[PDB]
């Protein structure tokens, strides 16, 4: 089963609204749905992006090397930001 | 006014209402009703309104003239134009033209009047339509002005190009909004027409704006498309060369064509645009065949059909123009003396000038070679010969675009050259070569010692211009040279 | 001494030793990082019927603009129905702005930074003109209005007027733009705020004023002030002060060695991972999950 | 599996047509999306040894101005093309007058036809793609903002406005995945649309190296 | 003589009189006879109805449309500075004819807008609905209820709405009913009256008794002070001093042990007061805020006081022979204060393996509904803390097996058991993980499952429906409930629960029902039933 | 981080929060001590919070001399709950927690390192903004 180069991959629930599934209602008002996320522990896209009944929009990745050959080098820029805002931001500090 | 069925009983009302007693309840009550709304809130509109206006009421109806419409539309989009809604829609049309002297009646006919027996009839019994010409547009308005008033909207293609003209000198959402209502037999008794119209007249500038005009039919509105799909090339490509050696191939195998292929060389023949394409794309494979050394087969087929195309105008039902297998090595002979004059300056004025005095085509693609300094400096001679044999109307533009690639080199004796060519060449020249002529001297006086001479015939080409525009430019150019 | 060279040139793009452009302008606003502030979109995160209850500027109530303008201001607003008409241009400018606003932060924060705090600013011109703003106010909405488009117009990080240029003042005061339509509207500035005239003027030269002076400077050593802005939290940073998670805890070593895997481009990283978001009933069932 | 190789075709031949659409062609609407059971129903809905087979939905496609230009795309049957098999699709090519086409390959291509591709670019261009490139239209992803290919003339009108060279915009492989998605080739400057969180919409431009 | 009119015809009436004596300067009378600039659109307006014939819905929505341009035209033209004047000037063909016909909202919106002006408008709209035959009906306004003959028959046609409907509808009409009635706090004491001259009679006045007491709880949560009325109403006040003890009692809303040494002196003697002064129920609830919370020391001493209060207000019986007591029993309340005080003694130790130990003796206690009940809250209590769950013996299913006894040895306390079921399902368990929240899930819907198996069914899938539906939770959690029901039950099977389980199976998870079970067949049997019980489905 | 980096240091900063309480006063003798101590002061003594018995100032009126130009900032002092601005007394604030500085005085509040420390929004950092730099020289300088 499953893909190679990826090992035992943990699902949960988010409590932060970044990974909670943020929707517009009818009415304008967003609204935060919690649904089921994975998180693996090796990397594979172009690949779990071709498995069915998986966002292929959504799903972003850890490492960067991985992006750049999949997604390009723009989407590796953007990456690269949130991925650096997410190592600054940890730890509550800010820069701009 | 207009009176209905409820209109004519008003008047009538108003005849027997103006004498005879009859107090106020009587005659209010046999004046009219209000069948939908209740009493209720009729008696206790005095209570709450205190004698309000109950048009509300009817801008609801407005809302209707709408809502109702979008139902028309619901008519129209779910059975695919129902006969008998559309039966109902014409109905309420004759009803709404007896009643109303007519924007819900003109929404009920701008929604979908197709197939009314008596449509343009009584469109045609309110013929004033001044604002309704441009509101009824979307189906009354084809085919009632294909008489006169086709006519009457054509002279302002007439003003865009007069204002293209002096653009030129320093559209594309009106024929959209004609071909808003717009269908194949008036396009094609349209285009007919000014077809006609316009290579009895001028066949000069209409064609480019036909061009124009097909290329703004890419909304799927339906020979013709084979000549939108041939001229697509013509349109993108600026220096399509192969695409067009395969537009000169699937042109050149045509059938006995009833007028058809004279169109198709009509609508190539006069576009600058388009006849800049051709020159450039011929002058390009000149020089593609120069670097091949294999000259004459591709471009002489080019050629031919540029010169085809610019012999279309003068007659009716012709196939081409010759091709003179023997000229066209004469004619590219001087090609091949700039040359060799360029190899020489970069490691034979007689035989261009003996080239440049024996004469269509050709005589474009050497003006457009012009653009492309011991080499122009002698065959510039052959080009004072030039302009002393023939001196044409468009030569004027060949030397305007001569003057780009001037002012793209970046030269003093080339410009000083150039300026004494659009000095020499004032006898009969029109308004807008010598408001080309001081556009360009606008950009000259880059040397100081001639500049005041040049300055001084400003003033010594007012008096002798006797045109108003050109010493009017003369008195501009001066004003904004002194800023 | 990967960015010791990347500046601020006087076409205020940012270029590197040779000429590169990195960003056309700097941080892609053309704003310097002091002069800014933590404001909130007040156009973000409300439902439509409060959007429209909070900023549409309903003038067919007669109390109402009683209350709130004076009288010769309120016959002129019933009077005339252009200005009605401009008023509604002003609200579908601020739909599509929602719209715009909504496709930039699918997130619904409005925590941005911007460099005039305009709510300061009102509250300013408030205690500096003595407002008492329980009387009727005494600026013409139809003032407000133009006011904020001649503001619009004044406030110029990308000059030129070819329509490439025209497209980058544009982008490069999107954000703000929507911030000044939506904190400076007729609706607020009519009932919540209430300035006078004379506060307004005052109010419009300031943030044309604060504006002009968050302009990022040219010749600002940019490359040599952000890897010190970068590299002066790494040492307050620690991979061993956060706790952990005793259950699975997907090993994300963030800190000081995840910093490094971001800045020499690891081709083995510690720690790879996904975030496979899951699409349809497979995201809200564990069963499918 | 015979559902699957039926689904995989369907989702390469929807990727397909979305890149295509975004390459600038015409694709048409009801082609452009599909469903499964259409697709299915249009082919045949068994991919092994049957009617959805390979070479059966080669693709062609013109441009939406300028219709003699056609990159009529190719679906191998082999899993691992090679030479003798393009030179078939060289010889169906050759046959047209039309110098752009897409191959779809399944496993990977050997480097002899690699090499063999880019031996007649000048002539005729040949790209080609993995399964696993199209199945995710990529330029949907979050990631990855709105990349727009830019005419020449708005090139001169971006580095005469900036005063700037082609040397000094920051660019972009020719093997960039977008880059391929578009097809474009070197010296092509692609504007790039994305939000920021700062200033609403930052457009960057990478010309092609 | 003046032949200047398109269609002012209609407005014939106040021309006339200023037709014949015009006079003066007539200008503005001209302009006003011509002020009628459109066309007969009075008629053409009953055209667009004939253009709706063409139109896609000639139907009774367009003269409805009509109406509410009017409605909406008479409430924006509103005469607000002379409603009053016109309500008392003519009031007699006018709004009569409106409240014979357009009745449905106009004078219903009119009395909601201002409802201070306009008395003869209010009184003429009030009085036709009083002619109106169902009630009231059309004024349901809580502000609008300020008339004596009004607010007696909407309460009366109210009281009838909730007595038809039964305990469903006790949650649903509920607050429709007691905002009226808690808006004035004398139309409380009205209604509160009447609840005590109908709760006077044993047929059937125990629902009344009922929705009094709801109606009082409401009042103690909006903010009146309404024991003191409750009181006041009841037969306690025969007896003085207990009842004013009673009454700064529940005015503080807490116990005072002095207070209940004042009230534990008047009872077990020889003449006790009627039982009906303690079976107050807010009574009963301050006493387990007060005995039952896990904090909440009590200090030993008046403790067995307090023991013996509960049990007697729990325990005995009576014999009300022509408003006398003869026979009186005290016989349980030594078990009854046995088991609240080994109750107590089990909430007081706060030691969990003595609370697994003595689990025997606590089954033994909630054979008691006091106890029961007390029981129930201190779980409520207990579990309801935040981080509560981090003791885990099987995700801490002790206090949910003293849910499943209290649900076992009873019945009436099912609402609030499911209530706190509910309450706690809906809880999200932060620093829990996702799975350990999961299947804590589980087991709450395991709790719910056992709820469904002692009768009461019908809320427990209203709910599992609403979650599935409205505002959803995990579908696997809906799908552990199928499954677990499924196994368990069995035909004969009655139309509200097919009709009611029927949608969340077969819409939205067919499929994950069934995955091993094969020696009992899955839901397939419960879709052949359903074919087999309905009509075709429907 | 767009926010200062200065900030009010420990000392000054537990005496400016013990100093800007509601239940501290000052006798004229100590305000005339205080008060030498402003280079900012325009020599304007200030009329009293408590006139009547004593002459009484409250600390929170020297610290309005203190704060410089006309500057506004809302903050919320460290302890504030959570649930004061919810219910009733969210402008009339029981603890004293809620900082208002409003036309350069100090409405109300307890000035802890979330009014005067390195955080965005501060007192500080609003009195660099909107006065110069010199004058949150001055700013620092008082206050120590």
């Amino acid at each position: 089963q499953g893909i190679e180069q990826i090992s035992k991959v943990y699902m949960h629930l988010p409590q932060t609204d970044n990974k909670k599934k943020i929707i517009i209602t009818e009415d304008g008002e967003f609204k935060a749905l919690q649904e089921w996320i994975l998180e693996t522990d090796g990397v594979s896209l172009m690949r779990v992006l071709s498995e069915k009944d998986v966002d292929p929009v959504r799903t972003t990745s850890n490492d960067i090397v991985e992006i750049f050959t999949v997604l390009g080098i723009e989407a590796v820029r953007k990456a690269l930001e949130r991925e650096l805002y997410h190592v600054i931001s940890f730890d509550g500090s800010y820069v701009n | 006014x207009x009176x209905x069925x409820x209109x004519x009983x008003x008047x009538x009302x108003x005849x027997x209402x103006x004498x005879x007693x009859x107090x106020x309840x009587x005659x209010x009550x046999x004046x009219x009703x209000x069948x939908x709304x209740x009493p209720s809130l009729q008696s206790a509109l005095p209570f709450l309104d205190l004698h309000g206006t109950p048009r509300l009421e009817f801008h609801q109806s407005v809302f209707d003239e709408l809502r109702d419409k979008l139902l028309e539309r619901v008519s129209a989009i779910a059975s695919e134009g129902k006969a008998e809604e559309r039966y109902k829609k014409l109905e309420d049309l004759l009803e709404k033209s007896f009643s109303l002297v007519l924007q819900p009646v003109v929404m009920c006919v701008m929604k979908h009047l197709p197939k009314v027996p008596e449509k343009k009839l009584k469109l045609v019994m309110a013929d004033k339509e001044l604002y309704r010409a441009c509101a009824v547009e979307v189906k009354r308005q084809i085919w009632q002005d294909n008489q006169a008033l086709f006519g009457d909207e054509v002279s302002p293609l007439l003003k865009q190009y007069i204002l293209e003209k002096e653009s030129a000198l320093f559209e594309v959402v009106q024929r959209l909004t004609r071909m808003v209502g717009k269908n194949v037999k008036l396009y094609d008794m349209v285009l007919q027409f000014l077809r006609t119209l316009f290579l009895r007249t001028r066949n000069v500038h209409y064609c480019t704006l036909r061009a124009e005009l097909l290329m703004s039919l890419h909304d799927l509105d339906v020979c013709h498309k084979f000549t939108w799909c041939l001229d697509a090339c013509i349109r993108e490509r600026f220096v399509d060369s192969k695409r067009a050696r395969e537009l000169q191939g699937f042109l050149d195998g045509v059938k006995k064509g009833q007028e058809q292929v004279l169109g198709d060389l009509s609508m190539i023949l006069c576009d600058p645009f388009a006849i800049n394409t051709l020159a450039l794309s011929t002058v390009r494979h000149l020089q593609e065949l120069v670097g091949q050394e294999t000259l004459p087969l591709l471009l002489l087929l080019r050629l031919l059909a540029l010169g085809q195309g610019a012999w279309d105008m003068i007659d009716s039902q012709v196939f081409k123009e010759p091709k003179m297998e023997v000229e066209l090595i004469t004619r590219f002979l001087p090609m091949l003396m700039s040359f060799l004059v360029d190899d020489y300056t970069f490691n034979p004025e007689s035989f261009t000038k003996f080239l440049q005095e024996q004469r269509m085509a050709c005589e474009v693609g050497l003006y457009y070679v012009l653009h492309i300094k011991n080499a122009l400096l002698r065959l510039l001679p052959g080009l004072v010969e030039t302009f002393g044999d023939l001196a044409f109307g468009d030569i004027f533009l060949h030397l305007l675009t001569g003057n780009l690639a001037l002012l793209a080199d970046e030269f003093a004796l080339e410009d000083f050259c150039s300026s004494l060519f659009d000095g020499f060449f004032l006898t009969a020249s029109p308004r807008k070569e010598n408001v080309h002529r001081h556009a360009l001297r606008l950009l000259i006086h880059l040397h100081p010692r001639v500049a005041p001479s040049k300055l001084e015939a400003l003033q010594k080409a007012l008096e002798p211009t006797g045109q108003s525009g050109e010493a009017v430019k003369e008195l501009y150019s001066q004003l904004g040279e002194k800023l | 001494k990967s960015m010791e060279s990347v500046m601020v040139k006087y076409d205020a793009t940012v270029r590197n030793s040779i000429n590169q452009v990195v960003q056309l302008r700097y941080g892609e606003d053309g704003l310097a990082g002091e002069s800014v502030e933590f404001q909130n979109l007040a156009t973000l995160k409300p439902s439509n019927k409060a959007f429209e209850k909070k900023f549409r500027f309903d003038y067919t109530n007669e109390r109402a603009l009683r209350r709130t303008l004076q009288e010769d201001l309120v016959k002129d607003v019933l009077s005339n129905a252009h200005i009605q008409n401009e008023l509604e241009r002003e609200f579908e400018r601020m739909r599509e702005d929602r719209e715009v606003l909504r496709v930039i932060f699918p997130t619904g924060d409005s925590k941005v930074v911007l460099p005039c705090n305009l709510l300061r600013m009102i509250w300013n011109a408030q205690k500096i003109f003595h407002i008492n703003p329980r009387l009727p106010s005494d600026l013409h909405p139809i003032k407000v209005v133009e006011g904020v488009k001649e503001l619009s117009k004044k406030l110029v990080i990308v000059n030129g007027d070819d329509p490439l240029s025209r497209q980058a003042q544009e982008n490069a005061t999107l954000l703000f733009n929507i911030h000044l339509r939506s904190t400076l509207c007729s609706r607020r500035m009519a009932e919540e705020f209430r300035l006078s005239g004379e506060a307004f003027d005052w109010l419009l030269g300031e943030i044309e004023s604060k504006f002009n002076q968050a302009i990022a400077h040219p010749g600002e050593m940019v490359g040599a002030l952000a890897a010190q802005s970068l590299g002066e939290p790494a040492t307050q940073m620690t991979l061993n002060t956060f706790h952990y998670a005793g259950v699975s805890a997907k090993n994300v070593t963030l800190g000081v060695p995840r910093l490094k895997e971001l800045i020499n481009i690891s081709k083995k990283p510690k720690t790879p991972s996904l975030t496979v978001f899951l699409l349809g009933q497979s995201a809200r069932d564990a069963e499918r999950a | 599996d015979d559902e699957e190789e039926t689904y995989r075709l369907w989702k390469i031949r929807k990727t397909i047509m979305q890149l295509c659409h975004d390459r600038g062609y015409l694709v048409t609407q009801d082609e452009l999306d599909q469903t499964l059971e259409e697709f299915k129903a249009q082919f045949g809905d068994k991919p092994s040894e049957g009617r959805p087979r390979r070479t059966d939905l080669t693709v062609l496609v013109a441009h939406n101005d300028d219709p003699t230009d056609q990159m009529f795309v190719f679906f191998p049957e082999e899993p691992k093309v090679g030479i003798k098999t393009i030179k078939v699709y060289c010889q169906r090519m050759q046959e047209e007058n039309i110098t752009r086409a897409l191959i779809v390959v399944q496993q990977g291509m050997t480097p002899s036809a690699k090499q063999s591709l880019v031996d007649m670019a000048p002539k005729y261009i040949l790209e080609q793609f993995l399964q696993q490139e199209l199945l995710i239209n990529i330029t949907e992803h979050e990631l990855v903002p709105e990349h727009v290919v830019m005419t020449k003339e708005e090139v001169t009108e971006l580095l005469a406005r900036y005063k700037l060279r082609e040397n000094q915009l920051p660019r972009i492989q020719a093997g960039d995945p977008v880059a391929r998605y578009f097809g474009i080739k070197r010296g092509q400057v692609v504007k790039i649309i994305r939000p920021s969180e700062t200033a609403g919409r930052y457009i960057t431009y990478r010309l092609v190296q | 003589x003046x032949x200047x009119x398109x269609x002012x015809x209609x407005x014939x009436x106040x021309x006339x009189x200023x037709x014949x004596x015009x006079x003066x300067x007539x200008x503005x009378x001209x302009x006003x006879x011509x002020x009628x600039x459109x066309x007969x659109x009075q008629t053409v307006n009953l055209l667009a109805e004939w253009l709706i014939q063409t139109g896609v819905e000639p139907v009774q929505v367009q003269e409805t449309v009509e109406n509410h341009l009017k409605s909406l035209l008479i409430k924006h033209f509103d005469p607000r500075k002379a409603d009053s004047i016109f309500t008392e000037e003519g009031e007699t063909p006018a709004w009569l004819e409106q409240m014979i016909a357009h009745t449905t909202w106009r004078d219903l919106f009119y009395k909601l807008a201002e409802a201070h002006p306009d008395c003869l408008m209010l009184n003429f709209t009030v009085k036709l609905i009083s002619d109106a035959g169902y009630q009231g009906e059309i004024t349901s306004v809580s502000t609008a209820c300020q008339q004596l003959e009004v607010f007696s028959r909407v309460l009366r046609t109210s009281l009838a709405t909730i007595l038809d409907g039964g305990e469903e509808n006790l949650e649903k009409n509920l607050p429709e009913f007691a905002k009226m009635v808690c808006h004035g706090e004398h139309t409380y004491l009205f209604a509160q009256a009447m609840m005590s001259v109908l709760a006077q009679e044993e047929q059937g006045g125990s629902a009344v008794r009922r929705i009094a007491q709801e109606v009082q709880r409401f009042a103690q949560e909006k903010g009146h002070d309404a024991s003191q009325i409750t009181l006041a109403l009841g037969t306690a006040a025969s007896y003085p001093r207990a009842c004013q003890a009673l009454g700064a009692m529940l005015s503080k809303g807490a116990l005072n042990p002095a207070d209940i040494t004042v009230l534990f002196k008047m009872f077990t003697s020889m003449d006790p007061p009627p039982v009906e002064l303690i079976r107050v129920p807010a009574f009963l609830d301050l006493f387990m805020q007060s005995l039952f919370k896990p904090g909440a020391r009590i200090n030993q001493d008046h403790k067995h006081k307090y023991i013996h209060i509960l049990a007697y207000a729990a325990s005995v019986v009576e014999t009300w022979k022509k408003n006398k007591r003869v026979s009186i029993n005290k016989d349980e309340l030594k078990s009854t204060s046995k088991a609240v005080e080994t109750v107590h003694n089990l909430c007081c130790n706060e030691n969990a393996s003595e609370l697994v130990a003595e689990l025997s003796t606590l089954y033994q206690c909630i054979r008691f509904p006091v106890v029961a009940m007390g029981v129930l809250k201190w779980v409520d209590w207990t579990v309801s803390e935040p981080r509560y769950f981090q003791l885990q013996t099987d995700h801490t299913p002790v206090h949910l097996a003293l849910l499943d006894e209290i649900s076992t040895c009873h019945q009436l306390l099912h609402p609030q058991v499911l209530q706190l079921l509910v309450k706690l399902f809906e809880t999200e368990h932060s620093q829990l993980d996702v799975m350990e929240q999961l299947e804590l899930k589980k087991t709450l819907l395991d709790r719910m499952v056992h709820l469904l198996s002692r009768g009461y069914v019908l809320p427990v899938v209203s709910y599992i429906r609403k979650c599935l539906e409205k505002l959803d939770t995990d579908i696997s959690l809906i799908r552990y409930f199928v499954t677990e029901v499924l196994d368990v039950i069995a035909p004969p099977y009655t139309s509200d629960f097919v009709q009611l389980f029927l949608p969340i199976l077969e819409n939205d998870s067919i499929a994950g029902t069934i995955k091993t079970e094969g020696e009992h067949d899955p839901v397939t049997e419960f879709i052949a039933h359903c074919k087999s019980n309905f009509i075709m489905v429907n | 981080s767009n926010r200062p980096v200065m900030g009010i240091v420990q000392d000054t900063l537990t005496a400016v929060r013990k100093f800007t309480k509601r239940d501290v006063f000052l006798e004229r003798g100590e305000v005339m001590n205080l008060l030498m101590f402003l280079s900012t002061w325009d020599g304007k003594v200030p009329q009293p919070a408590i006139l009547k018995p004593r002459p009484l100032w409250t600390g929170k009126q020297i610290f309005s001399l203190i704060i410089p130009g006309h500057i506004n900032c809302i903050r919320t002092h460290s302890t504030h709950p959570d649930d004061e601005d919810s219910g009733p007394y969210k402008h009339i604030s029981p603890g004293d927690t809620k900082v208002v500085v409003e036309n350069g005085e100090l409405i109300m509040g307890i000035l802890c390192k979330k009014s005067l420390g390195t955080s965005a929004g501060s007192l500080v950092h609003i009195s660099y903004l909107e006065m110069g730099h010199d004058i949150t020289r001055l700013f620092y300088s008082n206050i120590q």
